[PDB]
């Protein structure tokens, strides 16, 4: 009714291509630690 | 004035004092993006930010980018 | 010789090392390259994860080789 899965999946799909989490909370802390740590340290 | 970057690159900006804890920053991030306090992680210089500490305890001063990483 | 270090994030720098160089030096090589302290690095090659004191010769690292990298928190 509100949101079952497809409208959450169809989005979840499209971010993985765009390799991006926090728009739809897609990727994991695991992978985002890598980026955030690689960014924060290099930046 | 400190930025809060994300993996998408949604650079949301915050205005908090050096004396303000990271607890406040979690609550201020809540105000901006609806995200519980215990499910956020803020990185700076490849170093984890604790709750009890303030921006003065670490070397965070001004125009400082703060990389956010959520957990499920 | 010239080897490669592959992050999980997608970044890939090429290095200029020698067989007799230690793993600490290689991690310090990354540091001046991309700004990462040695204490926040896990170099992975030939299945094992590489110890600090030993050299690239000890782990048999060829030329044009890929050493995978993970950042420790």
């Amino acid at each position: 009714n509100g949101l079952s899965e497809d409208e959450a999946l169809q989005r979840a799909l499209e971010l993985s291509l765009a390799e991006a989490k926090p728009q739809v909370l897609s990727s994991q802390e695991e992978d985002d630690l890598a980026l955030a740590q690689a960014l924060s340290a290099s930046e | 004035q400190i930025f809060v970057k994300t993996l998408t690159g949604k650079t949301i900006t915050l205005e908090v004092e050096p004396s303000d804890t990271i607890e406040n920053v979690k609550a201020k991030i809540q105000d901006k993006e609806g995200i519980p306090p215990d499910q956020q992680r803020l990185i700076f210089a490849g170093k984890q930010l604790e709750d009890g500490r303030t921006l003065s305890d670490y070397n965070i001063q001004k125009e400082s980018t703060l990389h956010l990483v959520l957990r499920l």
